[PDB]
RNA sequence: UGAUGGAGGUAGAGCACUGUUUGGACUAGGGGCCCAUCUCGGGUUACCGAAUUCAGAUAAACUCCGAAUGCCAUUCAUUUA
RNA sequence: GCGGUCGCCUCCUAAAAGGUAACGGAGGCGCCCAAAGGUUCCCUCAGAAUGGUUGGAAAUCAUUCGAAGAGUGUAAAGGCAGAAGGGAGCUUGACUGCGAGACCUACAAGUCGAGCAGGGACGAAAGUCGGGCUUAGUGAUCCGGUGGUUCCGCAUGGAAGG
RNA sequence: GUGGUGGCGAUAGCGAGAAGGAUACACCUGUUCCCAUGCCGAACACAGAAGUUAAGCUUCUUAGCGCCGAUUGUAGUGAAGGGUUUCCCUUUGUGAGAGUAGGACGUCGCCACG
RNA sequence: GCGGGGUGGAGCAGUCAGGUAGCUCGUCGGGCUCAUAACCCGAAGGUCGUAGGUUCAAAUCCUGCCCCCGCAACCA
RNA sequence: UUCGGAUUGCAGGCUGCAACUCGCCUGCAUGAAGCCGGAAUCGCUAGUAAUCGCGGAUCAGCACGCCGCGGUGAAUACGUUC
């Protein structure tokens, strides 16, 4: 997952405080994975979680990825002193604040849903919990 | 199917822009002109007070009538003398969004001759 | 090609005004009606 | 005056009766006729536009307005403001005269004439006739034209519906297919 | 620049000076290229090569000072380019003149029962002396003068282009571009050809009244070229033209694939065109062209 | 390469509402007409609002979504 | 209407040479032949051979035979 | 310090604009693919799918909105200097 | 060290006055216009749908919808549809001598400015005009050139030179 | 009641529908007139009163769109504190946006004709 | 990151300094030859890498972009 | 082009069992390229070349080919270097 375009190549790291602005409730799926902490989530982590979830579901049902790694983060190569401008863009992250529903799933029995979400959570860097559509 | 714009609406679109730099005071009231297919009307107004100090039109019954241009000239004379009676001498001429060419021009010249200073 | 020019009063030959012009767009010497402070009246000023 | 007389006398009562208008003011009428000649060849040679302008002026009896490209388009070698295409506006008596001549003379002279379309309506009661070639108008003289060209004649009426516009145009004389 | 001597001496002195100037500019360019080549070599060297990087900056300073004292070679003045081609093809009888007599009212008859016939793609020279009727004859063909007697017939395949002697075909009030305006040519086509005649950019908006006689002659020639006629009636074409342009004019006419009726008192120009038949005046004599032209001049 | 910037132009309001100011005092610096000139207030060549007369400054709203400055003499 | 910029426009009568249908309308072209007209007036006359009345489409009846069927051609060919 | 009046677009929030973006409905169009070609006339992938619309997100260089504070000023009030 | 940078304008950083740094994140300037200035008058856009010869997604034309989704010479921000956008007529205020009072500011500078006088442009008049929608398009002194000058002129008149 | 002309944030609007021209305003009739169309008396300007409320126009109904919008709660935050201190929590003050109850198919003036 | 280049099949001009697309070899066709080579005669082959600006006009000037080549990407 | 006579549409005459693949010919209509042909290359020395017709074999039908017949009827040959 990478945006097709970005208005600005480089961007602030930002600050994650408080609950998520929106998307805290399961919208489409019957079950959802809610993050109980705030943390960056890389496109690599999202893909790993997605693969785990779908493969356990046997590619059945439907999966939604609510988050998207809009933000970019740069880095400086080893042996480079501080300064001389910002580092080159390296990866993509989505700032996820506690309460956000990162993934949703539907079309599968509850045990399968809970197990698939558990596998995805272990792939992710945040503590999570399972939530049902209201 | 074709819509013919309201001439009065177009007049008023021009008239707003006209009024943006024309305003009537107690010592220099606004001489507003309105023009109809049949008649023509002049009002001496105090925008600060929002009151028509004096008025004249082709319905005063003091203007015998004639060609519409001549009626405008008579209305100009009548408003000038009425304004003079109320002591109004200097005015700012609001052409009401029309073109200062024909009936309005005749009315304005009549007012100038009959004593309004502008 | 744009260059600064001087406009001189044709009457008193006084270099009165400073301006500029694009030679390509105005090949011929510019001429204007400008106030001449020495003569204190508007006169024809021509570029030199 | 023939077509104006025809309209006011025959067409107006007929339309009133057919469409059950409360007041005569509702009667549709030909507001204007706009004839547009699109000359893309002007870019290659402005004299093409000049000849087209001369032809249009002779056909219409009025000096045309030389329209200009509102935008620069590289696809047509076109720069914004280039004088490509002309038009003429006709109202009242001149409008009636030109419309009558089109109905009577020019249309028959069209090659393999089987009538005019019956679907070229904008959906508001305004019609347009796409002339493929000139030389159908007698004023052309069939010889001055070095290069044959077409045009688009837009008839604008007060009809609210394509149905009313069709009736008015047919009554004025229009060989619909 | 003022030289002592004659035209050849000026050419010899001038040609040498431009040669010696050219060699100077060549050597200044070589030294600049040499420094440039080293500056680039240092620029792309590793950042760890401190001494080379240092030397690269030092030579960058010399390179800058060189590029600021490097004489510009003057742009060689561009010569005229003419490509005259006929639209249509010549006939075996382009022009028929039969029993043509003409006199200016009140003056002796210039020629009586003049009859000649051109062949097509022929170089026809109307020889004579001053005030003998050469320009009158050419004016006669075009229609400026109506023949007193006889007929002049042009084949329907013959298109004619006229270059008048006194430059009477230009509007002094209008500009260069306005004069050459034609219904058959678009704007950029006119500009391109005017550039071939050394009228560059806004030089075409100049009024014809301010041009020199030589520059006006080019406009008339340009008008002749744009006609693309197959018959060229030219009355002293090389007049007012600089010697370089004359040779260009003669060479291109020589290759012209059409009939040429020419008048010229310039011996060089006629030789380049390669005349075929010469018509002597006032003694009408349609003759094959040869060094016998000198015999008529002597007699 | 980045690292360029222009000197700050010290824009904004230069006189508080309800303050007394002498004629010609600058009331507001701006690019464009962020606030319009009201009564006895002129707008300079670079959109600067200044007082034409001595008086107290007042910032009002010109209609629904536009602001305005007026100077009222006492 | 602006002056001296519009092409010369004049009233003119048209007659269908085949049928004689008449109508008066303006035109840029002028005709040396002129005719009288009701209201005691005369106008240049521009004769035309083909008009609405003459033209087949307006009439609704076609002058052409619409060609023949091939078998009918053959019928006439071999008398069958 | 309080009272009053102000200027401003931050925190937050929001999608009304501009970028980024998820799923659903529909589909122009594009891809294959056949028949029939005059590529041409169709019927197809639940193939990719613009634009619209429904739902749901996102932003230092987005804002329909918008604080707490701070700031400017008042012949203002209390205290102080 | 190498690379990059050095002055000016715009945005974000900048923490809702102002100001605020980094070899922080992005872009521009060293001009242009004789109209692309002033004034009087007049006009309203971009796109879409539908119909229409060449003509095709898209040239020009017509109706309707369409509040700005256009345009504003030139970066961005701010502003502008009572126009600052667009067209036309006449013009040169892209004036001279100034200038109460302000902003900005270490200084040098920089910015705004009603209003007075002179003589004008446009307009019937009101009135507007001391360049351009606003903010970059620039360089101290010394030295030298050119023009003007009722200024000085080493005993005096000139001159030279200031 | 209609027509001019204004003030007030569209609570004044937009959309849809209904009624009227007695007057007035309008369409509306023409281009001879001053004046005009980068062509058109469509517009502008002028002269006039054959017909019509058809349209605009004014009056009325409507909460569909837009507009205004309370309270409560919450985010945020000044001050005083705490913690396991990228963050989070406590006390006190302030307090949105969003969402909603609801308001609203305008009101406050002057003049001429009725 | 620093430079060098993108024009016919290949290699090269033309670019600076705006008007008009070329040279060499090669290819195709036809000749000559018993046949091949050499030789002779015809013809084709690019809208100049690409997208936008400047211009009346762009292979040529400006800007970006995509490709290919060489070098560099860290020194006591 | 009143040169040219291809191509094409139509309408027909024949032979044949049969004329679409695929015959020849006729009338009407249409009216193509082609303006004397690059490098190179062919035949011919007199009733010959050139050019004009005519008959024939094959053959139901079908030649611009082949064989044969006559009509008109030239230019040039210095010479054997190549
Ligand atoms: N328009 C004229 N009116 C009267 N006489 C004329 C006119 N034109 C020419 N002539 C006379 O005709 C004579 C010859 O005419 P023309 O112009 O042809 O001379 P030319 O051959 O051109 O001589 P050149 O060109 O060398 O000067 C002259 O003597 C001249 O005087
Ligand atoms: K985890
Ligand atoms: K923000
Ligand atoms: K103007
Ligand atoms: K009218
Ligand atoms: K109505
Ligand atoms: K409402
Ligand atoms: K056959
Ligand atoms: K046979
Ligand atoms: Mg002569
Ligand atoms: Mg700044
Ligand atoms: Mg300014
Ligand atoms: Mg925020
Ligand atoms: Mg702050
Ligand atoms: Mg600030
Ligand atoms: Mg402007
Ligand atoms: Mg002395
Ligand atoms: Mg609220
Ligand atoms: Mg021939
Ligand atoms: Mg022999
Ligand atoms: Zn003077």
């Amino acid at each position: 997952l990478v945006p097709k375009r970005v208005k600005h190549r480089r961007e602030f790291r930002g600050k994650m405080r408080g609950e998520a602005k929106g998307g805290k409730e399961v919208a489409f799926g019957e079950w959802g994975l809610q993050a109980t902490e705030s943390h960056w989530i890389t496109n690599r982590q999202i893909e790993a979680a997605r693969i785990a979830m779908t493969r356990y579901m046997k590619r059945g049902g439907k999966v939604w990825i609510k988050i998207f790694p809009h933000k970019s983060y740069t880095s400086k190569a080893i042996g480079v002193r501080m300064g001389k401008g910002k580092g080159a863009p390296e990866g993509w992250v989505s700032p996820v604040k506690r309460g956000k529903i990162m993934f949703e799933i539907a079309g599968v029995p509850e045990e399968v849903a809970r197990e698939a979400l558990r596998l995805a959570s272990h792939k992710l860097p945040v503590k999570t919990k399972i939530v049902k559509r209201e | 199917m074709i819509t013919k714009p309201d001439k009065n609406k177009t007049r008023q679109k021009r008239h707003r822009r006209v009024r943006n730099k024309i305003s009537g005071t107690a010592e220099c009231p606004r001489l507003n002109i309105f023009r109809s297919n049949k008649n023509i009307y002049a009002q001496v107004i105090d925008d600060v007070a929002g009151v028509t100090l004096a008025s004249a039109s082709a319905l005063d019954k003091e203007i015998s009538g004639g060609t519409k241009t001549e009626t405008a000239a008579a209305v100009g004379k009548l408003v000038a003398e009425r304004a003079a009676e109320k002591g109004i001498k200097k005015v700012v001429f609001d052409r009401g969004g029309y073109l200062y060419h024909g009936r309005v021009q005749a009315l304005a010249e009549a007012a100038r001759e009959n004593g309004l200073e502008f | 090609m744009r260059v600064n020019i001087t406009l001189e009063c044709t009457s008193c030959k006084e270099r009165n005004y400073l301006t500029n012009k694009n030679k390509r767009n105005n090949p011929d010497r510019l001429e204007k009606q400008k106030y001449c402070p020495r003569e204190r009246k508007v006169t024809l000023h021509r570029e030199t | 005056n023939r077509l104006k007389e025809k309209y006011i006398k025959e067409v107006t009562p007929s339309l009133v009766e057919k469409f059950n208008y409360s007041s005569v003011m509702q009667t549709p009428k030909v507001d204007k006729i706009v004839i547009n000649m699109g000359v893309g060849d002007a870019v290659s040679n402005a004299k093409n536009l000049d000849k087209a302008v001369e032809e249009l002026a002779l056909i219409t009896g009025q000096k045309p307005l030389i329209t200009k490209a509102k935008k620069s388009i590289a696809g047509f070698r076109l720069r914004e403001g280039m004088p490509i295409g002309a038009k003429v506006t006709l109202r009242g008596e001149r409008m009636y005269e030109f419309l009558d001549k089109l109905v009577t003379v020019s249309l028959p002279r069209v090659r393999d004439f089987h009538g005019v379309s019956k679907k070229a309506f904008d959906g508001r009661g305004n019609y347009t006739l796409g002339i493929k070639e000139q030389l159908i108008f007698p004023e052309v003289d069939y010889d001055l034209v070095d290069k044959v060209r077409g045009m688009d004649i837009v008839i604008v009426t007060t009809a609210n519906t394509d149905e009313e516009s069709r009736e008015l145009l047919a009554q004025l004389g229009m060989p619909f297919q | 620049s003022i030289y002592e001597g004659d035209y050849y001496t000026y050419k010899k002195k001038y040609s040498e000076n431009q040669l010696l100037r050219e060699k100077m500019i060549i050597q200044q360019e070589k030294e600049v290229k040499e420094l440039a080549t080293f500056v680039q070599k240092a620029k792309q060297a590793s950042q760890t090569n401190h001494a080379l990087k240092r030397m690269g900056l030092e030579r960058a300073i010399r390179l800058d000072k060189k590029k600021k004292n490097l004489t510009k070679r003057d742009k060689v003045y561009k010569r005229v380019k003419m490509d005259i081609k006929p639209n249509r093809e010549v006939a075996r009888t382009p022009l028929k003149v039969e029993n043509v007599t003409f006199h200016y009212p009140g003056h002796p008859i210039l020629y009586k029962d003049l009859s000649f016939q051109i062949s097509g793609k022929e170089r026809f020279l109307v020889v004579g002396e001053n005030g003998v009727g050469k320009s009158t004859l050419l004016k006669l063909l075009m229609g400026i003068n109506i023949p007193d007697k006889g007929k002049i017939i042009f084949n329907d395949k013959t298109d004619v282009a006229y270059y008048s002697q006194e430059l009477e075909q230009l509007d002094e009030e209008k500009t260069i571009l306005e004069n050459v305006k034609s219904d058959e040519y678009t704007d950029w086509k006119l500009r391109a050809t005017l550039s071939n005649f050394l009228f560059y950019d806004d030089d075409v908006n100049k009024k014809v009244n301010v041009l020199s006689p030589g520059e006006k002659a080019r406009i008339v020639l340009c008008k002749v070229l744009l006609q693309k006629a197959n018959l060229l009636i030219l009355d002293q074409p090389t007049n007012h033209l600089d010697p370089e342009t004359q040779s260009i004019i003669g060479a291109n006419f020589n290759l012209f694939e059409g009939t040429i009726i020419v008048v010229s008192h310039n011996p060089s120009f006629v030789e380049q065109i390669g005349i075929n038949r010469m018509l002597i005046l006032p003694s009408g004599n349609i003759d094959n062209y040869s060094p016998e032209l000198l015999e008529y001049y002597s007699n | 390469s980045n690292g360029r910037d222009s000197e700050s132009k010290r824009l904004g309001a230069k006189s508080a509402d309800g303050q007394t100011v002498t004629g010609g005092s600058i009331l507001y610096r701006q690019r464009g007409t962020k606030i319009y000139p009201g009564v006895n207030v002129g707008i300079g060549g670079d959109d600067t609002l200044f007082a034409k007369v001595d008086g107290v400054v007042r910032f009002e709203r010109k209609g629904r979504d536009k602001k305005q400055v007026s100077v009222y003499p006492v | 209407m602006k002056q001296d910029i519009h092409p010369n426009y004049q009233p003119v009568v048209f007659m269908d040479s085949t049928t004689g249908f008449k109508f008066l309308s303006g035109s840029t072209k002028g005709s040396s032949e002129t005719v009288e007209w009701e209201d005691g007036n005369t106008y240049p006359l521009l004769r035309v051979e083909v008009t609405s009345d003459s033209h087949p489409f307006y009439t609704g009846r076609q002058k052409f035979t619409q060609a023949d069927g091939r078998v009918d051609r053959f019928n006439k060919k071999y008398g069958l």
